[PDB]
């Protein structure tokens, strides 16, 4: 892969230069753009283009006057610049893959460089569907519909259990630094998707779109997004009270299921083979990011006296992944 | 690297004040607008707040309209949401985060959350009891135990597992409400059968609400 900038010149201020990039190697999937040199200063950006032209944006010092194309038929991103400025004298770069970083940009592939001189002498995102289930490297799609125009001042976030949401995607259509290549963002209008093409156990997560068009900046519904696996049946194992804990009035015992799917499980309490009901309560982990499972945890929580009451304390479990139900139990008093 | 680190979320009572902190490093605060943003329990994201640092421009949400104070110190680069008149819908974790970009904006950078209670009720520091390993908790040479961590208000409580050595495994479930009032949940772990008797196993639960640290040792049956 190698990007061969073309066009450069020697111009007078405020004339108009449009400078050509033949990206050799496909570039269609991924974000072009355009750096500037002067000798001696670090390399800054000055325009990107998304993937599919949805969405462009320029650099302060250069909107208005700069404009950003791209052709995919004929593997050429331009710069159409205009009221050139001397300032606006350096070394132009043509980068693939350019993306924010929240330091500068960052791109995979760079250009040579081609020289130029000028010489002086309330809005509502309205997010589809709240709930998603799919399986492994299946298509996924996020349509999120703004009230009115909002441009490209759209962001997608995804949210995992416990952690902070992470940017995925910016400007609608741009793809953020270490994000896969998987997700992309599309703009049409008012209507903003995003794709996860090759859905993973680690996509797990609730998305949301986001407009900062206008104050308030709002975020739409959110999309759970649950990943399916095969069958798999729970590991059912069995936790007696403490003594620390007989020591108080209370015997809690906690029947673990671990790692099952899909999430319908049933448990019953069996107390001397006989049934319980309204003494347990139950608690389910959230989806795991590499296994696709789920957990789950009843509690029966009993008196220290009652406990003293009964001997066997059984655990009974019915589940997809189980021809028949799983029973765990221990005798209360047996090592 | 750019980095949001947030403080001072916890119980609070109904009508009364709480101030969260938002440490901002790896850049200026002066440079970029930084936000407060919330997420009520199970629900999405709601935008609070906003303040570009250098004039001290502020825009909030109606919501929080006269209530809530955003104001920042550059020569600390901290920015800060005074909460008052504290009701019941502000309950919620509150993230803080910034907008950074070039020819855009985007919160590319957030704070790691603090969940605020707005209550009448009293702190409670968690009892923790061992679910310690037995022949009826293991299955196919694979040990199962935990911790449980009864009877703390509010949420929420913390659980590592050998000062976060292990990891793998671990499922710290979420809280059940009882019919006191106060918050319990177990963390499990999945050891292998080789492992127990010959490695120590420790939970360690955090209760900030009420400054409670617990190391409980979990030994077998």
């Amino acid at each position: 892969v190698q990007l061969v900038e073309s066009g450069g010149g020697l111009v007078q201020a405020g004339d108009s230069l449009t400078l050509s990039c033949a990206a050799s190697g496909t570039f269609s999937s991924v974000a072009m753009g355009w750096f500037r040199q002067a000798p001696g200063k670090e390399r800054k950006f000055v325009a990107n283009i998304s993937w599919n032209g949805d969405s462009t944006y320029y650099t302060d010092s250069v909107k208005g006057r700069f404009t950003i194309s791209r052709d995919n038929a004929k593997n050429t991103v331009y710069l159409q610049m205009s009221s050139l400025k001397p300032e606006d004298t350096a070394v132009y770069y043509c980068a693939a893959d350019v993306r924010w970083t929240g330091d500068g940009h960052r791109a995979d592939y760079w250009g040579q460089g081609t020289q130029v001189t000028v010489s002086s002498g309330d809005i509502q995102m309205t997010q589809s569907p709240s709930s998603l289930s799919a399986s492994v490297g299946d298509r996924v799609t996020i349509t999120c519909r703004a009230s009115q125009d909002v441009n490209t001042a759209v962001a997608w976030y995804q949210q995992k259990p416990g952690k902070a949401p992470k940017l995925l995607i910016y400007s609608a259509s741009f793809l953020y630094s270490g994000v896969p290549s998987r997700f992309s963002g599309s703009r049409s209008g008012t209507d903003f998707t995003l794709t996860i093409s090759s859905l993973q156990p680690e996509d797990f997560a609730t998305y949301y779109c986001q407009q900062h068009y206008t104050t308030p900046p709002t975020f739409g519904q959110g999309t759970k997004v649950e990943i399916k696996r095969t069958v798999a049946a729970p590991s059912v194992f069995i936790f007696p009270p403490s003594d620390e804990q007989l020591k108080s009035g209370t015997a809690s015992v906690v029947c673990l299921l671990n790692n099952f799917y899909p999430r319908e499980a049933k448990v019953q309490w069996k107390v001397d083979n006989a049934l319980q009901s309204g003494n347990s309560q139950e608690s389910v982990t959230e989806q795991d990011s590499k296994d696709s499972t789920y957990s789950l945890s009843s509690t029966l929580t009993l008196s220290k006296a009652d406990y003293e009451k009964h001997k066997v304390y059984a655990c009974e479990v019915t589940h997809q992944g189980l021809s028949s139900p799983v029973t765990k139990s221990f005798n209360r008093g047996e090592c | 690297e750019v980095q949001l680190v947030e403080s001072g979320g916890g119980l609070v009572q109904p009508g009364g004040s709480l101030r969260l902190s938002c440490a901002a490093s790896g850049f200026n605060i002066k440079d970029t607008y930084i936000h407060w943003v919330r997420q009520a329990p199970g629900k999405g994201l709601e935008w609070v707040a906003r303040i570009y640092p250098t004039n001290g421009y502020t825009r909030y949400a109606d919501s929080v309209k006269g209530r809530f104070t955003i104001s920042a110190d550059t020569s600390k680069n901290t920015a800060y949401l005074q909460m008052n008149s504290l009701r019941a819908e502000d309950t919620a974790v509150y993230y803080c985060s910034r907008w950074g970009g070039d020819g855009f904006y985007a919160m590319d950078y957030w704070g790691q959350g603090t969940l605020v209670t707005v209550s009448s009720a009293s702190t409670k520091g968690p009892s923790v009891f061992p679910l310690a390993p037995s022949s009826k908790s293991t299955s196919g040479g694979t040990a199962a135990l935990g911790c449980l961590v009864k009877d703390y208000f509010p949420e929420p409580v913390t659980v590592s597992w050998n000062s976060g050595a292990l990891t793998s495994g671990v499922h710290t479930f979420p809280a059940v409400l009882q019919s006191s009032g106060l918050y319990s949940l177990s963390s499990v772990v999945t050891v292998p059968s080789s492992s127990l008797g010959t490695q120590t196993y420790i939970c360690n639960v955090n209760h900030k609400p009420s400054n409670t640290k617990v190391d409980k040792r979990v030994e077998p049956k």
